């Protein structure tokens, strides 16, 4: 039912340099608990996704602090001060508000080439 | 830390109906809800179904409605998820997870399994 | 910690312990019995007498706890979560609230002086064999 | 349905709400004044309210042991330490303060609050009304 | 050479006439105390006995029930643990049984009636169940 | 719950009494039965610690009684030896130190016992460099 | 589990005398008694001699009574069984057991030794 | 002292039926414990004895359930329901009521042949 959104669809880093990824809902996640259920994931290819940030704006356990994000409502952004050689990968933003559970369109990263 | 291992997956002959296998052990089943993760070569993840710990309700997506089933079997702690009618469009790599951080977003994620259609052999 | 709401009043804790808990009547019984008979005295502002401040003090937890539950009902997306609190708030700690509710009632028509010879009868007599013990259980009547 | 325990003690819940929810002190310093300077039924009223806050306290502390789920406990906690003691705190104030100044040197000070705060902030007297000794 | 019930008017046969069904359980009678007499057991008072035989009685069991632990405790063997807790606890308690619910009797209703209703019962058990009467006598008040 | 409240005195006030200086168990029965038969036989109720007395010497009789039992069956020889030594050594000190108390405030009235039983203490707690040689006896 | 390996076995010229060592640990030596068992080929079990903890007391058989004696070292917690004066009829495997179950069954049961007696080499 | 008895000598099972053996002795074993000192005892070739029942009534541990005996005073008899492959052997039967201890004849099993 509900509509997701990522972009940018892509963006290179230059590694050691900050980076910004914006995720956009249609419908506000803002419960009567004053908590917003969205997520955000890490993919690697021949892996597991893994974990990175929980309940909004809350690092999941055992996660780097180099990785942080905040926002509300139906506006949020993913937020890396310094990127590293291990940090590329594919990234995914999911909605919990209402059944069914819908995902994004994704977000790979990669290194600018000269 | 929880380990999960699936089992059952491989190669199907069109037309017939398969069943996968996903087990779980080191933590409380009958105190959490579990879910199923899809995906298909040249996309990204998509939600299929969950099931709650009692397994009275439950939820389905459009696409595989009415043609998919979950049961769990609390006496061993398994899961169970039954495929019928299968398609072309079906043949993607199948993962079991479990979410707890007040049961919005997985936290830990199986494996996963391969699951391929084709008459070539 | 000692806080014996039947200290004062003459009766203690251990007294009340001594029947088991089963003996108990519902809740809604102690409701309604009190809101029929009761309903005037209760919403009197005179002063009235003890026992009648204990019994509005009394009856506005069991109203908050509900009022928790339903709250609590909407909320707490868990299935499991909110199935363990609900029968928690309702079904082991409303308990205490009995008893209170079942102890002040019978103080209050059929007098207290009966009521504690009534439990003391009544707790000499469930614990002796069944066949050296009057057939009928002492029901209070008056 | 009609419960509330100002009534029959010449108060008005109206006199008791008019007060903003800031002016309310905190719990664990009241109870701790309430235990030291204390031991009409106004006494069972306060034993009762102790009563209420311990078995509280002894609900959230289970409730914390068990329920390995951790989202819940935060709302469970905050919502039985903020929104639930509000009225735990009004009560044991409105129970207390009566006893040291005495009945009517309470209503008055309740009113002359109502007062106080009608006045618009640039007319208002700079005190601190309170009511003394 | 000591006759316990001698100080309040009565003999060992008397009770010794009553079968063991009839003695509530140690439990009950524990919690009896407990309860009912709490207040004035621990305080002073003079004269009343009947306290002062509770008292020891109460301390004399707890003794034996830490006999009883301690020896769950060691003796790896579990086949003599069966026998001794048997014969602390079911033969040994007996008597215990017998003088608490003597002395708690007492306490509630008085020699006045406890005696008439001792010599009643024995009346009733030393005939032969032919033409013994429907139920026993019940101590009432 | 308190083994002798009703005396005027406390189980801490006699703690400061050393459990190895406590009298044999059989000098005690025997000081009591010789001189306090006849007490024991009177139809008179009083002084309590009559009655207590008749508890204690009535819980040693049931004692006694297990251990000849144990005595008779357990042929293991090792628990029945271990189960003979506690019951003879550690289950006494209890009943001894009852009957310490009662036969000896029979005896030396109550005052007597309570002044004996204080000044005690003292012995224990001075050093021995400059504690007086002899101890308190209770006298009369 | 406790286990118990024995020593000393082996062929003995006829006259003399011989000494087998049973040794024991994992369990409270001081604490139990212990048993000597025979078994000659062809027949069945027969009780020999046995020794309580403190050692002061012993019992024996009329077939052996007076010429094989028992003794203990709790300070090594090692048995001992004697023999003198054997002969022809004695020529068998030797288990020493501990009976724990109330003094009255054995419980555990050592591997056994065999004593053989005979001139030829 | 005590005279031991056992009967019968032998008993072939076909395996899968209930079989049953008696043992019995000469003077009483109910000690004024309530309890009797009678013993079941396993040997195997090459092997050491193993515990079939102890105390008269009471399974060894760790014993299957396959076997069971009851009985008192001067008869006893040992019962199993069901005959496996693995339980071929010579069977005891022990005393230790009084010293010196005394014990059986034997009973050795096997399979009836055709």
């Amino acid at each position: 039912d509900i509509v997701m959104t990522q972009s940018p669809l892509s963006l290179a880093v230059t590694p050691g340099e900050p980076a910004s990824i914006s995720c956009r809902s249609s419908q506000t996640l803002l419960h009567n608990n004053g908590y917003n259920y969205f997520s955000w994931y890490l993919q690697k290819p021949g892996q597991a996704p893994q974990l990175l940030i929980y309940l909004g704006s809350n690092r999941a356990p055992g996660v780097s602090d180099r990785f942080s994000g905040s926002g509300s409502g139906t506006s949020f952004t993913l937020e890396i001060s310094r990127v590293e050689a291990e940090d590329v990968g594919v990234y995914y933003c999911m909605q919990g508000r209402h059944t069914p559970w819908t995902f994004g369109q994704g977000t790979k990263v990669e290194i600018k080439r000269t | 830390q929880v380990q999960l291992v699936e089992s059952g997956g491989g190669v199907v002959q069109p037309g017939r109906s398969l069943r996968l296998s996903c087990a779980a052990s080191g933590f409380n089943f009958n105190k959490f809800g579990m879910h199923w993760v899809r995906q298909v070569p040249g996309k990204g993840l998509e939600w299929l179904t969950y099931i709650w710990y009692d397994g009275s309700n439950a939820d389905y997506v459009d696409s595989v409605k009415g043609r998919f089933t979950i049961s769990r079997d609390n006496s061993i702690n398994t899961l169970y998820l039954q495929m019928n009618s299968l398609r072309a469009d079906d043949t993607a790599v199948y993962f079991c997870a479990r979410g707890f951080y007040d049961s919005s977003s997985l936290e830990s994620w199986g494996q996963g399994a391969l699951v391929i259609v084709s008459s070539a052999s | 910690m000692d806080i014996d709401p039947y200290k004062e009043f003459g009766a203690s804790v251990e007294l009340l312990s001594f029947l088991p808990s089963d003996f108990f009547p519902s809740i809604r019984d102690l409701l309604d019995t009190a809101s029929a008979l009761y309903r005037e005295a209760l919403e009197s502002p005179e002063h009235c007498s003890p026992h009648h401040t204990a019994l509005r003090q009394a009856i506005l937890c069991w109203g908050e706890l509900m009022n928790l539950a339903t709250w609590v009902g909407s909320n707490l997306e868990d299935p499991a979560s909110r199935e363990l609190v609900v029968s928690y708030v309702n079904v082991n700690m409303g308990l205490k609230i009995r008893q209170l509710l079942w102890f002040h009632i019978s103080c209050l028509t059929f007098g207290r002086e009966t009521v504690l010879e009534y439990l003391v009868s009544f707790g000499v007599w469930i614990r002796t064999p069944p066949a050296y013990r009057p057939p009928n259980a002492p029901i209070l009547s008056t």
